[PDB]
C-alpha cells in the first residue's frame, strides 16, 4: 500500500 | 515580530534540479557537478514495484536507456551506478550552477526545507522536521520523488533528504543523500507502517519562548518544576523526555526572555493538563513542534 | 497527499535582491532592468520619521547619496525619482538576472509568497494572506524594508508587495510595487492602527475541501444550508459574506470531492457553532483562512 | 508607535 511516488 | 514557518530561499537549490526518465517511469534528478543522484525505483516498470530486484533492473539497463532533461536541454548519461537506494548517473556536462553543498544525514526532531518538484521542474517550497519516527508530514504527489530538502548555511547547502514515496498513513518517507533510508522501510510497494509518534519537547519549549518574545505571555506561571518531575508528566503525554543537554540548547533564548528553562516546564505542564481554554499561542490552539531551538533564533534575532 | 502553508520557488526574486543605503539608514531594494524600487524612508534620517517632508529630503539629495550593494558589486546610481512612497534609482547596468514581471495589485483574501531579506541578503520564504483589513501577519525585523511578495504563473513574476514598516500591534504594512499603500496608512512613525478584521470565509471553506481531499470528513454532515442563511450565522462570527462567485470559484472542488457548496457550508455552520471537540483537521485546531481556492487545487492537484 | 523597518 505504499506508493512509489515516480509519475506515469 | 510575527513567527512563522519559514523556509530557506532555494534558488541554490532550484538550478540543480532535473527530470529523469526510464520508459514511461520518471521522477526528479539532483544535478550537482558532473552527477545525476535520483530514486533508484525509476527503473521499475509500473508491474515490478511490489518487489523489484533492483540488481537484475540495473544490470540490463544501459547508458542511453536513462534519459535526464536540465529543463530543454537533454544530458547524455556516459555512466550509471547504484548506491544504496539512489542511483548515480553520470553525466557528461557538469552542472554550472553547482552551489557549495554537504551530504548530511539528520537527526528526528531537525527541521528543513523541501523544494517539491514534478517533471523536473520547482512547483514549491516548504519547511519540515523529521519525525521522531523517522517519517515526514510532508505535501507530495506523484511526480514528487527525488525532490530533496535541505538546510542552508552563509553559502553552503547541506542536501539532507531525498523524497521515495508515501505511507498509507498520508505521511511520506524517504532517504539521506547517501541512498539510506530514514526509518525501517524499503522502497518496495508493499504494506509498511510507522513507529509510534511522540511529540518533540525541546521544540515546543522553544515555540513558547517564540511565543513570548512575541508578547504571548498568558500561559506563563510563577511555579517551577524539576526535571525529573516534569519528565514524569512528559512520558504521560506522550512527549519525549527532556535532558539537560535541551537545557542547555535553550539557554539563548532563557537569557534573552529572563524566564528559565525549568520555569518554562511548569507553564507546559500546565498546558498539557489544562489544555489552552480557547486562547491562542502563536496563531494556533495546539502545542507546535516543528520549530528548533536554532530555528526560534534565526527568525526572532 | 498532505497539506502544508507552500511558498513559491524563490529563486527569480532573489536574483534582484539588492541593498540600499542612504548615510547610516539601510534596506532592501528591487532591481529590475536598469532601475532599483525601495521604500522611500531610506531618505530620512533617525530623528526624520516622525513626519518626513520627503520633497525636502529628496530634493537635498544627490545621486551619489544613494548606495546601492548587489553582493560585493557596487552599482552606480545615474538618476533618481519618487514615485508615491517608492523610490525608483536609475542604475547604469541592467540586471542580467531579471525575469519576465509584472505589477499587480492584489485584493484582500489572496495570498502571496514574502521573500524575507536583510542588507540585500535573502533570508526565508513564506506565504501570507493579504486581510480583509490591508495588514498581512508577516515575520519581519528591522532591515526588512523592501522586501517583497510576489506570485509566480509559468515564468513570470507578479510582484504584489513591498514591505516598509510594523504597526504596534505585531502586524504589517507597505505598498504595491507603484508606491500606493495598502490600507489607510501612511509611511511615518506616528499612532496608526488597522480597522477590525475579519475571516475569510470562502478561504476556510476551501481549506474544508482540502481537508476532505487529504481524508478528514469527521466535520462533514447531511444537512444543506442556503446561501442568505449561512451569511445569517457568518456575520455572528466575524466571517465575512459568501457570495455566489465564491461559490462558483469553489466548483472545481465541489466536483472533484462530491461535496456540494451549500453543504458543506452546513459543515462550517457547526463548526462555528459547536467548536472543533477536540479533534483537528489537517493538523490545526482552528479555522485556517489564509488559503486560497487556487492555492488548494494548486497542491491537491 | 509604528516602526519603519529599515535598519541602522
Amino acid at each position: 500500500a505504499v506508493k512509489l511516488q515516480n509519475n506515469e | 515580530s510575527g513567527f512563522r514557518k519559514m523556509a530557506f530561499p532555494s534558488g541554490k537549490v532550484e538550478g540543480c534540479m532535473v527530470q529523469v526518465t526510464c520508459g514511461t517511469t520518471t521522477l526528479n534528478g539532483l544535478w550537482l557537478d558532473d552527477v545525476v543522484y535520483c530514486p533508484r525505483h525509476v527503473i521499475c516498470t509500473s508491474e515490478d514495484m511490489l518487489n523489484p530486484n533492483y540488481e537484475d533492473l540495473l544490470i540490463r539497463k544501459s547508458n542511453h536507456n536513462f534519459l535526464v532533461q536540465a529543463g530543454n536541454v537533454q544530458l547524455r548519461v556516459i555512466g550509471h551506478s547504484m548506491q544504496n537506494c539512489v542511483l548515480k548517473l553520470k553525466v557528461d556536462t557538469a552542472n554550472p550552477k553547482t552551489p557549495k553543498y554537504k551530504f548530511v544525514r539528520i537527526q528526528p526532531g531537525q527541521t528543513f526545507s523541501v523544494l517539491a518538484c514534478y517533471n523536473g521542474s520547482p512547483s514549491g517550497v516548504y519547511q519540515c522536521a523529521m519525525r521522531p519516527n523517522f517519517t515526514i508530514k510532508g505535501s507530495f504527489l506523484n511526480g514528487s520523488a527525488g525532490s530533496v530538502g535541505f538546510n542552508i548555511d552563509y553559502d553552503c547547502v547541506s542536501f539532507c533528504y531525498m523524497h521515495h514515496m508515501e505511507l498509507p498513513t498520508g505521511v511520506h518517507a524517504g532517504t539521506d543523500l547517501e541512498g539510506n533510508f530514514y526509518g525501517p522501510f524499503v522502497d518496495r510497494q508493499t504494506a509498511q507502517a510507522a513507529g509510534t509518534d511522540t511529540t518533540i519537547t525541546v521544540n515546543v519549549l522553544a515555540w513558547l519562548y517564540a511565543a513570548v518574545i512575541n508578547g504571548d505571555r498568558w500561559f506563563l506561571n510563577r511555579f517551577t518544576t524539576t526535571l525529573n518531575d516534569f519528565n514524569l508528566v512528559a512520558m504521560k503525554y506522550n512527549y519525549e523526555p527532556l535532558t539537560q543537554d535541551h537545557v542547555d540548547i535553550l539557554g539563548p533564548l532563557s537569557a534573552q526572555t529572563g524566564i528559565a528553562v525549568l520555569d518554562m516546564c511548569a507553564s507546559l505542564k500546565e498546558l498539557l493538563q489544562n489544555g489552552m481554554n480557547g486562547r491562542t499561542i502563536l496563531g494556533s490552539a495546539l502545542l507546535e513542534d516543528e520549530f528548533t531551538p536554532f530555528d526560534v533564533v534565526r527568525q526572532c534575532s
